[PDB]
RNA sequence: GUGCUAAGAGUUACUCUUAUCCUCAAGCUUUUCUGGGACGGAUGCUUCCUAAAUAGUAACGGGAGUGAUCAAUGGUACUGCUACUUAAAUAGAAAGCAGUGCUUGACUGUAAGAACCACAGUUCGAGCAGGGACGCAAGUCGGCAUUAAUGACCCAGGGUAACAU
RNA sequence: GACACGUGGCUAGGGGUGAAAGGCCAAUCAAGUUCGGUAAUAGCUGGUUUUCUGCGAAAUCUAUUCAGGUAAAGAGUGUGUACUAAGACCAU
């Protein structure tokens, strides 16, 4: 203890510091808990950083951007991001397969695009030889490797051939989880033609890898949220089929795997399981993780409340789902702006680490109208005014959300973010609502 | 010597636990919900909570009772002793990191030296270096 | 002070391996042999300790 | 040398064991031997810790 | 970089001190940075309390010594005339140099 | 070092070795504050007035203390009575006055956070682990209602532990 | 005459000589002069040499063989980082 104000010295922390062992730079970017904590790191260390600790760099920094609820097109995250990127073209040749799936899964879920000529040189590196480099490297190093390409552009359908002839032999000692990664990062890409054939035979067994039963309820959560979206949109097109053994498995492993999943997380599931039935909603899975919607819309995101209202549309004379609805109702009345914030103050928000921008994301909600939120109220207007029955007991309330949605297209509509098929489904959406509302 | 003896945190001020409210001599003022008394009457809180300072009938005459209620989004988020300890423990950890990213790494936090492990029991964290049968 | 014939003495433990205590007594108050029950980390188990120079 | 030590590191150990085992008898001891409530410094008994303290200035005389 | 040190008054006494105190003064603490500043200037770099010896290495054995001797060094230094420049004001004059 | 002296030794008066009174010749020290200097006085720590209603605030400015006591005057659980407890201030239906029953927490390893503060240090500290004490429990106990009785480092000595010879 | 003078000689520096004065020993002697160590040392005194532009203190406090010295804190400058603030005022 310092200067009785200063933080006195953590155990763990001091325990893991004070080593014989080289590694302290790496040390320091992992115990940084916050961002321009790490940006004072890279700065007391920028004439000393090796490619290691450029790739331990980009991790912490996708870590701590995710970390907190604040958007990766921040100005501190994309300073860090530009930072990384010069050691990066320092580097460019030098970088194994670790450290080079590092940054780009890194620079890619920041969502900073490198230059394409660099992101050509780190892929072609990746695969300068007879695909030595795809078979010594673990599996991690591939999910990561297939997730960063499928950002930065990159859709080469060269390079991804020969990443797949190298990766469907070693498919099999993968650890189960790390498959839906690889399917998602090969139909990211203009890869998975007729919505080139060793791309989709390497989908094809990693899709029968995990439509089978042992596995299935063995993967982690929210991991078979994604592979139940990826077989419901690629079971008929290249592999397994209808039939009711893969269903069951989902129903009962989705029971299990219930808690697990942040909220943000749930509708994606349950939407995967009715697109998994219509290749709906089945008896008594609805009323144990409908409480879980309930309990999670305190927390949801607008696209989740979409997914959740989508998920509610075709039945809501139902009282659990209409009081579940009225929840989102009033989640999607608090994130969105007033046409005319109050909860907290934005003066007083945190500039630091676990949840500053879900600070940030009240105390005036606005400043969050980015593309995805303004097609997304167009959604959110279309699943609610699906569900009528339902928020029409309250009526106030019913016309305020319409007054803020139709604000909240006005603006965006003023912003350049949307268009005039969008713009004409709100207005039937707003005028349905307006008139429920009176 | 200067033996500054006064109170520290005055009514209203929201407060983490350890943090001293008032230094005194004798109990001029006395301590009440989630305040914790000193050898030498001081006053420190052990629980987050903005202080409250009543006058309450005592004794001799007039009690000042020095207390801390706690915050109305805290009982809300938590049997109950169990929920509290853990929100006051993430209240805590954030206080902490909010205050290393205002302090820019300009201060002398951990030690992190060259050499082996600071001496550690089975507990760890000895700043003593003890030998073992 | 020099009128204050009160020392400092030790402690030595029963049980073995000479872990101690200091502490100070009165000779004229206190000619007992001082023998008190404290904990011995050497053991974790309470011992006793009798007063030697 | 080692064979030194492991033999010094045994003989130890044993005289700690031993008188361990013996400690439960060397507290009672103490105890009894502190403890004053029978037997007073006369057949008067008239005022507890005065006769509690001239008998154990006593017995501390006779256990010197 | 920090420079860190021992807490002083733990040494003896310790009868007249409380236990939280002693426990306080166990702690090691960093020098204070004008201090620091001074001793990084000067050119301390020291990373380890006593430097550790080329021998007792296996494979790095003396060819006639079965160790070595150790040899405990002392820390009394402070003379106005030719010891430790840091630790004087000015410099003194010999004594008439017989 | 020098002159005598003492005790051994050699050639066997003289010479050598070692020691030390009293002489000779040297070498070193021989602070500071101060309505000049000298003289006298003082040089840590605590409290009260200055000090002006957060804190803080000077003068060889003005009045009291202190360099401890106590194996109980410590801890815990109780029993009677009521204007004292002390250096002063703040406080105290017990933190007062008389008692009892057990005990040693007058512990081991730590401690987030603060008061303070040039630095060194100083002060409070909930909580965790160990083993215990008292109490049916509630819960308290890391010395005493607090603020004084607390001299760094070096050096020397003791117990124990590891390594070494 | 315990005299004066002349010509060579002797006593030299921690030493000489002195009817004894801190006297004399080549016009600065309670330690001669010259040379060397020596470019001794001086917290003291004096001095520091062309121009323009921008910013701009302090004489408080703590410690000190220390109070005309030094070091730390406060107050300055440049550089970096970072807030509509770890900022200044005013209102409730
Ligand atoms: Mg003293
Ligand atoms: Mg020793
Ligand atoms: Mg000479
Ligand atoms: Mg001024
Ligand atoms: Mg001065």
């Amino acid at each position: 203890l310092v200067a009785s104000g200063i933080p006195s010295p953590r155990a763990d922390v001091a325990l893991q510091l004070s080593t014989p062992h080289g590694g302290h730079i790496n040390r320091m970017i992992n115990t940084s808990e916050s961002i321009v904590e790490l940006d004072s790191i890279l700065y007391r260390f920028r004439k000393r950083l090796r490619p290691a600790n450029i790739g331990a760099a980009a991790m912490r920094l996708e870590h701590l951007n995710r970390l907190e609820r604040r958007t990766p097109y921040a100005l501190r995250v994309q300073r860090v991001a530009a930072e990384l990127q010069k050691y990066v073209a320092t580097y460019t040749d030098r970088l194994a397969l670790t450290q080079a799936a590092n940054v780009l899964r890194g620079l890619s879920a920041v969502r900073h695009r490198l230059p394409p000529e660099l992101v050509l040189r780190l892929a072609a590196g990746a695969v300068a030889d007879g695909g030595a480099a795809l078979r010594l490297a673990p599996d991690v190093d591939v999910r990561d490797l297939c997730f960063g390409l499928a950002g930065q552009g990159f859709n080469n359908t060269a390079f991804w051939a020969r990443l797949c002839a190298a990766v469907l032999p070693r498919l099999r000692s993968f650890d189960p989880n790390t498959l839906p990664a690889l399917v998602t990062a090969l139909q990211a890409a203009q890869q998975l033609p007729a919505p080139s054939t060793p791309q989709a035979a390497v989908a094809a067994e990693a899709l029968r890898l995990l439509s089978r039963s042992e596995t299935l309820a063995a993967l982690a959560p929210a991991r078979l949220a994604d592979a139940a979206s990826l077989l419901a949109g690629l079971g008929p097109a290249l592999g397994v089929a209808v039939d009711a053994r893969l269903v069951e498995a989902v129903q009962t492993a989705t029971a299990r795997a219930l808690p697990s999943l942040s909220p943000n997380q749930l509708p994606g599931l349950l939407l995967a399981v009715a697109a998994l039935r219509r290749a709906q909603l089945p008896a008594a899975l609805l009323a144990t993780a409908l409480p879980h919607l309930s309990a999670g819309a305190v927390t949801m995101d607008l696209t989740a409340v979409m997914r959740a209202a989508r998920l509610l549309a075709p039945h809501a004379a139902e009282p659990a789902a209409a009081d579940t609805l009225v929840r989102l109702a009033r989640r999607t009345l608090l994130l969105l702006p007033a046409p005319g914030e109050g909860l907290v103050t934005l003066s007083r928000v945190p500039r630091g680490g676990q949840a500053a921008g879900a600070v940030l994301a009240a105390a005036a909600p606005a400043g969050q109208l980015q593309g995805r939120t303004a097609g997304a109220v167009e959604g959110v207007a279309r699943a609610f005014a699906a569900a009528a029955p339902a928020v029409a007991p309250q009526p106030a309330l019913v016309g305020e959300l319409a007054a803020r949605l139709a604000a909240a297209g006005e603006a965006a509509a003023a912003r350049g973010l949307l268009d005039e098929a969008q713009l004409a489904s709100l207005g039937r959406s707003v005028e349905v609502l307006a008139a429920a509302g009176a | 010597x200067x033996x500054x003896x006064x109170m520290k945190l005055t009514a209203g001020e929201l407060a983490f636990p350890g943090m001293i409210i008032l230094r005194q001599r004798g109990t001029k003022f006395h301590p009440g919900a989630n305040v914790g008394i000193g050898r030498d009457h001081t006053i420190f809180a052990t629980g987050v909570g903005k202080v409250r300072v009543d006058t309450q009938p005592g004794p001799r005459g007039e009690r000042r009772v020095v207390s801390v209620e706690p915050l109305p989004e805290a009982l809300a988020a938590a049997d109950s002793a169990l929920r509290l300890r853990q929100v006051e423990a993430e209240l805590v950890k954030r206080r902490a990191e909010v205050k290393r990213a205002m302090l820019q790494g300009r201060t002398p936090l951990e030690p992190a030296l060259y050499f082996p492990l600071p001496r550690t029991a089975d507990g760890q964290l000895s700043w003593l270096e003890r030998s073992v049968a | 002070g020099k009128k204050g014939v009160r020392l400092l003495v030790k402690l030595v433990s029963t049980a073995k391996t000479g872990f101690f205590y200091v502490t100070e007594k009165n000779p004229r108050n206190t000619p007992w042999k001082l023998k008190l029950m404290k904990f011995d980390p050497k053991v974790n188990k309470h011992v006793l300790f009798e007063e030697q120079k | 040398r080692q064979k030194a030590k492991e033999a010094k590191r045994a003989a130890r150990a044993k005289q700690v064991a031993e008188a361990m085992a013996n400690m439960p008898k060397t507290v009672a001891d103490y105890k009894a031997s502190r403890r004053l409530d029978w037997s007073e410094v006369s057949a008067l008994d008239r005022x507890x810790x005065x006769x509690x303290x001239x008998x154990x200035x006593x017995x501390x005389x006779x256990x010197x | 970089g920090i420079i860190w040190h021992r807490q002083a008054n733990y040494r003896h006494a310790r009868h007249a001190k409380s236990a939280s105190q002693l426990t306080r003064l166990k702690r090691w603490k960093p020098l204070a940075p004008a201090f620091a500043a001074k001793l990084r200037k000067l050119g301390f770099s020291e990373r380890y309390w006593a430097a550790p010896d080329p021998q007792d290495v296996p494979g790095f054995h003396s060819p006639r010594g079965r160790v070595e001797r150790p040899r405990r060094s002392a820390v009394p230094d402070m003379d106005h005339t030719t010891g430790e420049p840091a630790l004087r004001q000015s410099w003194q004059p010999p004594n008439r140099q017989r």
